[PDB]
């Protein structure tokens, strides 16, 4: 099923290849009809949907038997839909784009929890792995802003989730599913037919709620929390060096890292959306993906790739180490003041799951509360970017200050130390 | 992020203002200004590079004070912008040679040479000094304005102990040189604070051209006087300027060079200092250096003006121009920046607007000569758009205006704008045209005098056809003002035609027919084209053929035209045949000294490799010149015209294409190559005709019709030019015309050239053309040709008679038709259907036409109902119900779609209409250009039925596009007759938008009485009238208001009697009996006249 659903994408090879701009002479008279491009849309989403669903339910079965389902036609397969899928000179489908990570996730997961590792790993080139990572890399560099997810815009730079293919599909509940008043209204439900019924394409869009918008950005920081993920996988993958654990998870990663804190620094804290804290767990997980890369894997962080972020690596670990001051919070009073400045939503949140939906949130016998003026204040402060946690202070204290490679000489480190105190 | 809020000067500035920062030897401020700039940059949508290049001239032009120091920090800059120290090193050696050599004697130049060539196994001599020799330009330039070195001397030890290699001391006489005299004069910084430091630096370049260009043999070193700026006597001032105009051309050919930069050599640094060199050149120098090289700063600042960082420094550069300038020539570049101005009034901020605001108050205070009279379309331009806000600011202008408007005709100086070639003053003609015949609707009194309005309509028509395949948008709202013209009554109204003139007859062999071609090349075509070039370079190319022109016509090195030598008769009544406007821009480069050679890589290419697999304009440039760089040798003087078309569109080489290969033809006997290019080019013409023409789409196809239009022009030139020198020859050299036995070889060799690639395929690649009296005229010259007597007859008339049933023709069509063609019965009764009998041919063609045999005979049906209106019999036709739908992807049912929409859309029937687009919707891939259209028609009707306002606005539009781009053909060849097929279906596509446009009935009978006076100018042929009535009937249907239905009977009692009065009383009461449902008191009066014309006289 498999090989039959990846050639079954093969066979549907225009879908995942329009152009990125047409001509402009490219007129738009034109019947203008969209129910053929709503059926192979519907093909392609599904039979991605499909890719995922066959690994996880072969993710499922006993960890002996996975021989059964691999060989070189499953991987040469999956390698042409997976380039396929994650474009570079194409319009991006973002529905195929989430279920061809998920694809490599659900790889790496195995990978990381069969016993005989050794048969996929050496039914795996390096030229397989070096073209998904690059592909990754650069999806992870894409930006992710609310009021053009939407939107038909520059290419390659914002995921974006077109609106020409808006609906759920098979796994997960991705868009607000627009396009799926079509799918019943693609036949005539009176009448045996084989042409579809005549939808036409620009009667959708007609405004009401950008909550659209923030619910998608929800799922494409999850995309980029499954990238960085993988990432995490395959370093524990190829502990020892290869091709692909090779330095540039410096450099993609603390790229990633020191713009997430830039622009939520300059733009986001107070913007009462509900996308900050998982904005702020992706900074929170990637510093860990710099740092078992710096404290576990060493030896091939390469000296000339280090330094192509010095700028950005350290200014990332100083953004860190700047909350070991902490004359912000250091109370209660002002931090609930700070929270309904920055984190209503999520005080919304908790009472909607208080009142409803937790067992643990009745009759509260004043020590579960006390760890929600706990955990709420550390929520907070890990939103307002001043006072993250200890352990991720610690994380980037020992990359900075530690003597495993001289990223600052003494009289250079001091200069940062200034910058806080000190 | 204060730099984010900022733009183009204080963003420029406040960059700057980050690297100081980032070089502060702070180690925190370096990191983070690291990741400031470099997320600065991500955000912007740019690389570090090309976020910090605009100021790299800037930023390490001090550092090459102190290369040798600051290594670290030019380590810093070279890490942040990703590349090696070499490659911004050799990119940027313009700006830090001229500082890094003149300085202190310790030089870092050893380490710019030891990074500029890598190793010093390399060896640094050579390349030091050639590299001191690539750039000695801009090194004699700050030489000579930020030191004051007057002294050649000190040039020439100051170069020779940085390079004792260095040749001769400097490289001999180029001081003098045009680019040493632009880049002194790139160096004038100017802003609205003169200071006594931007005094200086103007005094000190004022004073260094002084010393190059007006004694230069006399003061090669005796030059410290000229440091001093009030020694300058008046016995030196004018000969200053008369070296300074013999000299300024050539500076602005530099600055032309060195803004349109093709290779990406540069960023906009040089052309703001470009910009300042204009600007330097407008305040100082005298007003005749700067009426005469006018046309080189008009494309220097639209280039400006186009590029967007430099565009204040040019509009504050044209402040400069506008008031240093008379007012009448002033007119030939106002009109290329007005129209900027109000076409990119969108985007422009606070001190852009501001510094407009200052151009157009000074515009119309204290040159109001220009705007007022000398061109009225400038003011009522800028009083058209109302954003702007122009007569709010003085008041008293507004007294000028609520005048100027009447008193000027506007209609042929919408003639000669829409002709230019900028896409933005052919915008705003538009955008005025479409508000100005919106006001002479509702005015009432738009003239149609049988000033003309068929005029702007052939300038139109034209501007459409010259668009098809760039900017669809334009072909648009130029095909919305055709709408908004109309039909024009076919009659009384018609185009330019100079057919009958001059007629483009000219010998290339004599002198005194030569030298009228070239004038007549200057006077028409050169001179516009030197006006409204795009990029500078085509300019200068276009100013150096006709200067050449002049210097063949024996005008340009000796000099007359001061009037002080008088003895030139032969000269000035010579002259005399330019007009004005053009002998005011051709008087300055008499003189000049464009020399554009550039020769050697040029590969002729043998003929028959093709060139159409690229385009039309490909073909015809490369082929144009691959014949007259192969056969003119210099001295004929359509020599110099190859430097114009290597950046043609192809109009000029489509032009120059007939005159260059008749030129060809009369080389003789065959014996140079220049008959084995003509062996060439026959075949090259049998490439164009035997070709494949199918399996390409409606593009290739497009350029196969313009590649056979280009050399049909040749064969009609060949025949004019070959028949005129028989008329002459027979008028001046004696009477009786056979003579000497040799020109008679050249006169066949044009007609073997009109008998090769014969006739029967002339006319079959013709017909297909649309040219049907061209293909009428091939097949008549290959009916009486080929031996007639014999059976050809058979496969020469079965499109024969295709050339006459829409050549409009009918007369001969039934001459042929029963004349020997009278073999088949059916051919007889095709001859019913246009002699008053046709409805006892359609019910033959309807038994016929139900043998489902044939497609075509269908087709014959269809196409014969269409033609005498029976819409309601095509909607009804069996050849689309099957049952109730149609068939599959269409190979010739689109013919029979497009008359099935067609007839859909004229009887209004929202049902029937709204389930043929159910079938054309199922289809897959449309490709057929003549469905669409009615098909956008019938979905404008759909949505105005559904009180849908701006989606049938989207489909008329949409409608709008395809005429504007397929279907529309050029204006000043075709008939009138040919076009107002076409323009029926405009004046039904704008009238739709018009009855659309209301929300109420107050306006709604305002829209009617409007839509009756364009029933006035509409002829009183019975075709368009049914058609329009027929449309706005279809509206009244579809919108079911009580006043639509009130309109609707009214459309139908005109329907009425315009049908009785037309012969037509066949659809005359099948239109009245809608107005009896109705109950009209006048249908009594109007069945009365239709019982008289069918022939009942009592009833």
């Amino acid at each position: 099923c498999f090989l039959f659903i990846c050639d079954l994408i093969r066979i549907y090879h225009h879908v995942l290849k329009v152009p990125i701009h047409e001509s402009n002479m490219n007129l738009h008279v034109e019947p203008q009809i969209f129910q053929y491009e709503l059926i192979d849309y519907l093909i392609i989403s599904y039979s991605f949907d499909l890719l995922e669903g066959i690994l996880r339910v072969l993710q499922s079965h006993p960890k002996q038997t996975y021989m059964e389902f691999f060989d070189e036609n499953i991987l040469k397969s999956f390698e042409f839909v997976y380039k396929l899928a994650l474009t570079i000179s194409y319009k991006p489908m973002v529905n195929v784009i989430f279920s061809a990570v998920e694809v490599v996730n659900i790889i790496t997961s195995i990978i990381l929890n069969m016993d005989n590792s050794s048969d996929l790993k050496s039914l795996i080139s390096g030229s397989w792995w070096r073209d998904c990572i690059t592909r990754l890399y650069a999806l992870l560099e894409k930006e992710i802003k609310s009021g053009d997810v939407y939107n038909e815009n520059v290419d390659t730079t914002t995921l974006h989730m077109s609106k020409y293919h808006d609906f759920f599909g098979l796994i997960r509940n991705i868009g607000d599913n627009e396009l799926g008043g079509l799918i019943s209204k693609l036949i005539y439900t009176d009448r045996l037919q084989s042409v579809p019924r005549v939808i036409s394409k620009e009667d959708i869009g007609m405004f009401t709620a950008p909550i659209i918008g923030y619910k998608m950005e929800k799922w494409l920081l999850k995309l980029k929390d499954e990238v960085l993920n993988i990432f995490e996988n395959l370093l524990m993958i190829y502990g020892d060096d290869a091709t692909i654990v090779n330095g540039e998870m410096l450099i993609h990663s603390s790229k990633f890292l020191s713009r997430e804190q830039a622009l939520m620094i300059e733009r986001y804290v107070g913007q009462d959306s509900p996308n900050l804290d998982l904005r702020c767990h992706l900074i929170e997980h990637t510093l860990t993906i710099i740092y078992r890369l710096w404290k576990d894997h060493f030896k091939q962080l390469r000296e000339e790739q280090i330094k192509q972020v010095e700028s950005q690596l350290i200014m990332s670990l100083w953004r860190f180490l700047v909350c070991q001051t902490e004359t912000v919070t250091a109370n209660e009073r002002e931090m609930r003041d700070h929270r309904h400045l920055v984190d209503s939503l999520h005080d919304l949140t908790i009472k909607d799951q208080a009142s409803y939906y937790e067992d643990a949130f009745e009759d509260l016998p004043e020590y579960i509360e006390e760890e929600l003026k706990m955990q709420l204040n550390k929520r907070t402060g890990r939103i307002m970017q001043v006072k993250y946690d200890e352990k991720f202070q610690e994380m980037a204290r020992t990359i900075l200050e530690s003597k495993s490679f001289d990223l600052t000489t003494l009289e250079e480190a001091d200069s940062l130390y200034i910058s806080m105190g000190l | 992020q204060l730099t984010l809020t900022t733009s183009n000067d204080v963003f420029d500035t406040l960059l700057l203002k980050l690297i100081d920062i980032f070089n502060s030897d702070d180690y925190s401020l370096r990191i983070m200004m690291t990741l400031q700039i470099k997320n600065m940059a991500k955000i912007l949508k740019k690389t570090p590079y090309q976020l910090l290049s605009p100021i790299l001239p800037v930023l390490l032009r001090q550092l090459g004070k102190n290369l040798v120091e600051r290594k670290v920090g030019f380590q810093n800059l070279i890490e942040l912008l990703g590349y090696s120290s070499k490659t911004i090193l050799d990119i940027f050696q313009r700006y830090i040679i001229p500082y890094a050599i003149i300085q202190y004697k310790s030089d870092v130049l050893s380490e710019i040479a030891k990074i500029m060539c890598d190793g010093d196994t390399s060896l640094i001599n050579q390349m030091k000094v050639n590299l001191l020799k690539k750039n000695s330009r801009q090194i004699f330039a700050v030489a000579l304005v930020k030191h004051g070195l007057f002294s050649l001397d000190i040039l020439e030890t100051l170069f020779l102990n940085r390079a004792p290699t260095f040749d001769k001391g400097y490289i001999t006489a180029y001081l003098p040189d045009y680019k040493t005299l632009a880049e002194i004069t790139k160096l004038y910084k100017n802003s609205v604070t003169k200071d006594a430091s931007d005094s200086e630096n103007a005094n000190m370049i004022l004073c260094s051209l002084r010393f190059l260009i007006t004694n230069f043999e006399k003061d090669k070193r005796h030059g410290s006087k000229y440091k001093n700026i009030n020694n300058w006597t008046d016995d030196q001032e004018q000969a200053f300027q008369k070296k300074l105009q013999d000299n300024i051309l050539g500076i602005f050919q530099v600055f032309s060079s060195d803004i349109h930069d093709v290779e990406g050599r540069t960023t906009y640094y040089e052309k703001l200092r470009v910009i300042n060199g204009i600007s330097f050149l407008i305040i100082y120098a005298p007003k005749k250096s700067i009426i005469s090289a006018l046309a080189q700063i008009s494309i220097c600042l639209q280039t400006g003006l186009g590029l967007k960082e430099v565009r204040y420094e040019a509009f504050r550069c044209w402040h400069l121009l506008v008031r240093h300038l008379n007012d009448e020539e002033l007119s030939t570049v106002i009109d290329s920046l007005i129209a900027f101005i109000l076409q990119k009034w969108s985007e422009f901020n606070g001190k852009l607007r501001n510094i407009v605001y200052s151009i157009l108050d000074t515009l119309i205070k204290e040159k109001s000569d220009l705007i007022l009279k000398l061109k009225p379309y400038t003011t009522l331009a800028l009083v058209g758009k109302p954003e702007l806000g122009i007569l709010a600011r003085d008041g008293q202008f507004a007294r000028m205006v609520n005048k100027i408007r009447s008193t000027t005709d506007l209609i042929p100086i919408f003639a000669n704008n829409l002709k230019s070639s900028n896409k933005y003053v052919i915008n705003q003609n538009l955008d005025d045209i479409e508000v100005y015949l919106r006001r002479k609707q509702t005015e009432r009194s738009i003239d149609f005098t049988p000033s003309d309005i068929t005029l702007v309509l052939g300038a139109l028509l034209d501007t459409s056809h010259k668009f098809r395949n760039l900017d669809k948008d334009l072909c648009e709202k130029c095909a919305k003002c055709i709408s908004m013209i109309g039909v024009l009554d076919v009659t009384k109204h018609e185009f330019k035609r100079t057919t009958y003139s001059e007629n483009e007859v000219y010998d290339l062999n004599d002198s005194v027919q030569t030298i009228k071609f070239l004038i007549w090349v200057i006077n028409d075509i050169l001179v516009p084209a030197f006006w409204q070039s795009e990029n500078p370079s085509k300019q200068l190319f276009v100013a150096l053929v006709i200067q050449e022109s002049l210097k063949y016509c024996g005008l340009s090195s000796e000099s007359w035209d001061m009037n002080h030598k008088e003895l030139y008769p032969n000269e000035a009544k010579l002259w005399e045949k330019f007009n004005s406007v053009s002998k005011t821009t051709i008087y300055p480069l008499l003189s000049s000294l464009y020399l554009a050679q550039s020769w050697k890589e040029y590969v002729p290419l043998k003929y028959p490799s093709n060139n159409f697999k690229e385009g039309y304009k490909i073909w015809v440039k490369r082929f144009t010149l691959d014949l007259l760089k192969t056969g003119t040798t210099e001295n004929h003087p359509l020599h110099v015209f190859s430097s114009l078309i290597r950046e043609d569109d192809g109009s000029l080489s489509n032009f120059l294409l007939p005159y260059i290969s008749l030129d060809i033809i009369i080389k003789a006997e065959k014996g140079t190559p220049y008959a084995d290019i003509l062996n060439g080019i026959i075949i090259e013409f049998d490439s164009i005709f035997t070709c494949n023409l199918e399996g390409m789409n409606n593009l290739q196809v497009d350029s196969l019709r313009m590649c056979y239009e280009s050399i049909f022009r040749v064969f009609e030139y060949c025949k004019k030019w070959a028949t005129e020198f028989k008329q002459n020859y027979s008028k001046l050299h004696g009477t009786f015309i056979i003579k000497d036995t040799k020109t008679t070889n050249m006169l066949l060799r044009i007609d073997e050239f009109l008998r090769t690639t014969p006739s029967d395929l002339l006319a079959q690649r013709s017909l297909e053309t649309d040219s049907f009296e061209r293909s009428a005229l091939y097949l008549e010259q290959c009916y009486r040709q080929n031996p007639h007597d014999k059976n050809q007859n058979g496969q020469l008339l079965k499109n024969l008679q295709i050339t006459y049933e829409e050549i409009g023709d009918i007369d001969s069509l039934d001459g042929v038709l029963r004349t020997f063609a009278t073999g088949n019965l059916v051919s007889k009764i095709e001859e019913l259907q246009y002699s008053e009998n046709w409805k006892l041919a359609q019910d033959c063609f309807n038994v016929l036409g139900k043998f489902s045999d044939d497609p075509k005979t269908t087709t014959r049906m269809l196409k014969s109902m269409y033609d005498h209106q029976l819409y309601s019999q095509i909607i009804s036709n069996s050849s689309f119900h099957s049952s109730d739908g149609k068939i599959s992807l269409s190979p010739d049912v689109k013919e029979w779609y497009s008359i099935g929409l067609e007839a859909a859309n004229l009887e209004g029937n929202v049902q029937t209409l709204k389930n043929w687009v159910e079938q054309i919707e199922s289809l897959r891939n449309i490709d057929d250009r003549e469905v669409l259209l009615q098909y956008n028609i019938a979905k404008a009707l759909i949505a105005i039925s559904n009180e849908d306002p701006l989606r049938t606005q989207k489909y008329i539009h949409n409608s709008f596009r395809l005429i504007g781009t397929n279907f529309i053909t050029s204006s000043k060849e075709t008939t009138l007759l040919k076009k107002q097929n076409l323009l029926m279906k405009l004046h039904s596509l704008y009238d739709l938008s018009f009855l659309s446009s209301a929300k109420d009935k107050f306006e709604y009978k305002s829209n009617t009485t409007i839509l009756d006076y364009r029933m006035e100018r509409i002829g009183a042929d019975f075709v368009p009238n049914h058609y329009i009535l027929s449309m706005r009937k279809s509206f009244d249907q579809l919108k079911m208001n009580e006043q639509a239905d009130a309109d609707l009977g009214k459309t139908f009692f005109t329907l009425a009697q315009l049908a009785r009065n037309n012969a037509r009383l066949d659809i005359a009461s099948e239109s009245l009996m809608h107005c009896l449902e109705r109950r009209l008191p006048q249908a009594e009066l109007e069945f009365a006249e239709i019982l008289w014309k069918q022939g009942e006289n009592d009833r």
